[PDB]
């Protein structure tokens, strides 16, 4: 009942029978942007089913001594389909996001990814007093790798990484994570090339383990924009 | 008495303070009020009033001859004629405007600017012009393809003479400041180009190449933030005469 | 304002009168929308 | 959901349970929820009228502190033959120089708050007196044009806010308000600030109050002095959002979240807690 | 005038006083609020939720490895695996978790502390453990049969993953507090201990070690007084870029 | 508050509202006490 | 703002006065009151209160030995037992009572003090005692027939074992005052001396020698004023572990 | 007291409430005047 889930957005669905129930960050749901909140006052774009669907990323691999996975939105995003034109097009964008995190294995196997979204998850380097470069944070659709999962790479710790919006895929339990992000900024919309309202991290906290048939096991993400908004329009970058 | 106790900041003199003090002429009656015309009442309705932007910043332009934008026949299609950049907050065509010079009083801003342009060749003189504003984001664009894709307006000379280009708030944060930096995010308001639409097209009595004087101003839906001073003006020594006052 | 003359008293920030078109529009005959303004 | 919580919550006795199909002390943390077990579930309790208060965790009491936020000290003297802060200098003000104050702003992701500023000046002669000296702070906007000597006209401060304070006065206090082109201030910025590739990461300008010149407004004593001044601020009207992970490693730099960690544990890199000899060994056990 | 007359503490600068003061710039209109995900309103809120304790704190352990406690099947019966030092105020396990950084911002403590621990084994692992809270007094015990007399739970792994352990606020004192003497009647709050209730059993082809993930939190019963300087951050030279800050 | 900007005010300890189930139960359905979370 | 003026008094600091201060903790919650046995919230309340005069103050007396007054079977007839100088203000029996000790924490008092006397001999031991008050003016009495003169009470041993002499309030002034001299019109009180009514009469085997026990208290009449430092401690140098709370 | 707590507030010099039986006469049967205490 709370195991079997079914998300559709536009031409997109998925079905999952082993989840955990679903998150929505913060108890919030997205929405377009209100009248008495706006800001930029040209007619906005609402393209709805083109851009609101699941778009599914390259899959990462499970490995024993994996550190855990990241990736940055809407920069993973940022040049996938006509979401990505629209944010190509357009100085302004604002939307929410639909989160399915994917990884299935056997009744043999063990193991746990904290599945979290992070609001501004500001990343910081490591032993060097030199701020992270620009490639060393927009990595785009293939995502980035934790250098110190411990920290969260940002000299904290992942420990209470549980305040922000999470769930977990811990093997003998589920095989999906799904997290409904809402709009999260100070401001009501964004240039979305400069800056990542939300990085979502996924972190084998218990690592793969087993004594069956060595198999690789992935871990796939798939990601929704809702509710997406564009304001001033001009050519591509 | 009263028992009491003085709290930080007692004593200090803040220039931006407000408060009564006493009155060095007692019983003094002022002279009476009388109507003057003109009376302004905010610094909003000073900006909201169009003046010349001076586009033809350029060396060998000479004095008025950087406040118009000379045009000529092309012979090629398509033609770039001039480019504006748009940070009210720094050096260039729009510092020395009302909006530009009041702005430049303050430091955060927020609202529509509008642009006026009024052609000034002969009656015989014909043209259509294309004036685009692009959001920004990249590089600016010198090809009318690209421009087309921004905010514009196709202009057709004629009995009207002026063209408005209306550069709409498109911000992500509510105001923009000033902080010397034209290419921060929260700065860089984007570009205007002008194009030919088709082309200057005048007879042999006609000047071949004709002026449109550009101007610009916010409209009321504009809004000026946290005062400092202008950049504008300046002083490393005493004025001549200022040491006399004392003498 | 605890002076007797008026002129003592703290600053007046309350005035939010406004007429802009003393400056923008002091033309003798109003321009309409979107009508062309020489006819 | 919400409401007013002025005090902790009472306790309700409970009774023996013995009930099919109810388990209350099971959970599922793969939901990303906090276990909901009440203690009344968990075994049995007696009721308790709880009357311990709430409000010395309200948010604008465990940020509503005035913390040291810059500390400048510099000669007072004829600087003449000066390389050096030759009676003024001027600070960009930023949260993130002394620790005690940016660890607890670091706890949110963003804040919206006006900023009590205090300032405390202090003098030593480099003995014969202390001079009772009169300072001018100047607020001049994040980037913006700033004084380059101590006697600059630009001190004359037309527009920008300038408080005069004496030494022999209390510290100079005013508040700056909150002064965000944003709705918050950004704590945390995951960007760049700028159009291009090669600007700087993580720091949003527009969470930059703004510049802070001071100098002596007395012209030089025969006699050099060291004048050191100290500012304070202290938000209030807070309001926060979106808690995080504190900060356990040292911090390295003002300008981003580097990290190395301390040599050897407590909260080194590979070990944030100090080490004890094995799970099952209890240290400070009673014996 | 009014009569008046200081009182002491006049002119002092207390940084925990609350007084109106001089606004640096009048007239400013601060920007219009936004509706936010994710408001906090009392750092109560934030201790609520439970966070990873580091129960595996021992030399040899590296990074998140100190985050798990890992199971085996034993070949003993009632066997002890791992115990948890509880004060909250002290470095151990529960000294970086959400409530142990936050009540280290303070001095005094009341309420029911919660410990979940999700299994983390195949779905093949089968097992029963038992967690015990040992109120203060004596040394912790070492046994099941001396453990199991105080407050427990018995958990049987399953479909639910997770079992929680309260420890109730069972004090003589309105509140605990620190004073850095773990042994002290007003601060040590017990032990935690973990045990085998049956043994953890698993098929040849699932791993026969297992890891256990320990998370506490705070109910809403807690209370927290007496706000101090964090012992968990400090530093002893000015950090990179400080100075820089004033060129 | 004596000055005439309301920001220059003293502090405001006066918000006891509170919603920690934003962070300690942000899941779509609520979970009922007693019954097993996963069904 | 306020026109003020400073009065003298201005910046002072009076250990007696009475005013509100900055709290160093703000929104601290202090903890919940819960009844306590034995609230007492006026100091007249334990001056009410019966204690142990010393009256056997000599040398040789060590100890509890002070604390009573030995009788013994008399060869003569008339005989006077004992007296008791009363100045609850200077050093004497009355000294170390809750009446003396907290009276002399104040410099003015009046009001009826009230002594009673316990008989501790053996059942089979009788006897009647004259005790008499003797209001200032003379030398103290030392023959029955001048002492019954003034207020007195006559007591028999039995059952009730004890009797009780009240001292009335008899000053001309409003108050009595201490100021080191006991010959002070306005603070000698006068004199208590106690002789053999019959005389203590017991059988061979009953001890015939017995012990008194004199008590000592205020009545609800008493009234203290002017506070003052008590005389009965005092230090000369650091109490030792002083200095080491600065280690 | 113009601060916000309470506790910050000058002395409390009125309360006049007494019982000094709970000293004097702590018996748990109260003693009748001029009546033999011990019966
Ligand atoms: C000797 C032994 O039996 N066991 C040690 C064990 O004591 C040691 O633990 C460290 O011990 C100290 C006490 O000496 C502290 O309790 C350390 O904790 C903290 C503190 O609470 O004060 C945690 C805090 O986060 C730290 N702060 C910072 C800013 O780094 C401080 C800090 O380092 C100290 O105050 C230093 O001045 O420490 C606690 O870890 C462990 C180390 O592995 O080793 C055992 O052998």
């Amino acid at each position: 009942s709370d195991r079997v889930l079914q998300l559709k957005l536009g031409n997109s669905a998925i079905v999952t029978q082993e989840a955990a129930n679903y998150c929505c960050a913060y108890g919030e749901w997205p929405n377009y942007l209100p009248d008495h909140e706006a800001v930029a006052i040209d007619k906005p774009t609402q393209p709805e089913t083109s851009t609101d669907r699941f778009y599914t990323l390259r899959s990462v691999k499970w490995e024993s001594n994996s550190t855990g996975w990241w990736w940055k939105l809407p920069d993973a995003l940022n040049n996938i389909g006509m979401f990505g034109q629209n944010v190509q097009y357009h100085y302004l964008y604002r939307s929410g996001f639909l989160i399915h995190v994917q990884c299935n294995a056997t009744k043999f196997h063990q193991g746990a990814l904290l599945v979290v979204a992070i609001p501004e998850h500001q990343r910081g380097a490591h032993d060097t007093t030199t701020s992270p470069g620009f490639n060393d944070i927009m990595k785009g659709e293939r995502g980035g790798t934790f250098n110190h999962p411990y920290v969260l790479d940002d000299g904290t710790s992942i420990a209470c990484a549980t305040i922000f919006p999470h769930q977990w895929i811990n093997l003998r339990t589920n095989n999906s994570a799904t997290i409904v992000l809402p709009w999260m900024n100070v401001a009501p919309m964004d240039f979305p090339l400069r800056h990542n309202q939300w990085t979502l991290a996924v972190i084998p906290v218990v690592p793969l383990g087993t004594r069956t048939m060595s198999s690789v096991v992935p871990i796939t993400v798939s990601i929704a924009p809702m509710c997406c908004e564009f304001n001033g329009l001009r050519h591509a970058i | 008495g009263v028992p009491t106790y003085l709290l930080p900041g007692s004593g200090q003199f803040l220039t931006t303070d407000d408060h009564s003090s006493a009155p060095v002429l007692p019983c003094f009656n002022p002279t009476p009020e009388m109507h003057i015309p003109g009376q302004i009442r905010n610094m909003l309705e000073m900006i909201q009033v169009e003046s010349m932007m001076e586009i033809n910043n350029t060396d060998g332009a000479n004095g008025m001859e950087r406040l118009r934008v000379d045009i000529s026949v092309q012979a090629d299609l398509d033609q770039l004629l001039f480019n504006i950049p748009l940070d009210i907050q720094l050096d260039g065509p729009l510092r020395n405007t009302l909006v530009g010079n009041i702005s430049r009083y303050y430091t955060h801003w927020s609202g529509s600017l509008e642009m006026t342009f009024m052609f000034c060749g002969s009656f015989m003189a014909t043209g259509k012009l294309i004036l685009c504003y692009t959001p920004p984001g990249g590089s600016c664009p010198t090809t009318r393809e690209t421009a087309m894709l921004g905010t514009h307006i196709v202009w057709d000379f004629g009995l009207q003479s002026s063209i408005t280009l209306i550069i709409p708030w498109i911000s992500g944060s509510h105001y923009r400041m000033f902080n010397s930096d034209a290419k921060s995010t929260n700065a860089n308001v984007g570009y205007v180009t002008c194009f030919m639409q088709t082309n200057l097209i005048v007879p042999s009595e006609s000047s071949d190449t004709c002026s449109l004087i550009g101007f610009i101003a916010a409209k009321d839906d504009f809004s000026l933030r946290l005062m400092r001073d202008s950049p504008d003006i300046g002083q490393s020594n005493h004025l001549h005469g200022a040491e006399a006052a004392y003498q | 304002n605890f002076y007797k003359d008026s002129y003592a008293a703290s600053a007046s920030k309350q005035d939010f009168s406004q007429d802009p078109s003393k400056f923008t529009e002091p033309v003798v005959e109003g321009l309409k929308a979107g009508a062309p303004v020489l006819k | 959901v919400e409401s007013i919580i002025k005090t902790a919550t009472d306790t309700v006795k409970s009774e023996i349970n013995a009930e099919l199909g109810v388990v209350p002390s099971l959970n599922a943390v793969e939901t990303g929820a906090t276990s909901n077990t009440e203690p009344e579930e968990a075994i049995q309790t007696r009721t308790v009228i709880n009357q311990h208060g709430v409000s010395e965790t309200l948010v604008e009491n465990f940020l509503g502190r005035a913390a040291l936020v810059s500390k400048k000290s510099f000669e007072y003297k004829n600087h003449a033959s000066s390389s050096t802060h030759k009676n003024f200098f001027k600070w960009t003000i930023n949260t993130k120089s002394f620790v005690q104050l940016r660890r607890k702003l670091e706890l949110f992701t963003y804040l919206r708050f006006d900023a009590e500023i205090t300032i405390l000046t202090t003098v030593a002669v480099n003995y014969m007196g202390l001079p009772d000296l009169t300072l001018q702070a100047m607020f001049v906007p994040t980037g913006a044009l700033t004084p380059k000597e101590q006697d600059s006209f630009h001190w004359q401060s037309g527009s920008n806010a300038s408080v005069f304070f004496k030494i022999s006065d209390p510290p100079a206090r005013m508040t700056i308000p909150f002064m965000c082109i944003n709705s918050a201030y950004s704590v945390f910025y995951d960007g760049f600030a700028g159009f291009e590739k090669n600007g700087l990461y993580g720091i949003n300008p527009a969470d930059t109050i703004g510049n802070l010149c001071v100098r002596i407004v007395n012209e030089h004593q025969p006699v050099g002095f060291t004048v050191t001044v100290r500012v304070y601020m202290k938000p209030k009207h807070i309001k926060a959002w979106a808690p995080r992970p504190p900060r356990t490693m040292p911090y390295m730099s003002i300008a981003n979240a580097n990290y190395k960690g301390r040599d050897t544990a407590p909260n080194t890199l590979n070990a944030i807690i100090g080490n004890r000899a094995s799970v099952t060994t209890m240290p400070h056990n009673i014996v």
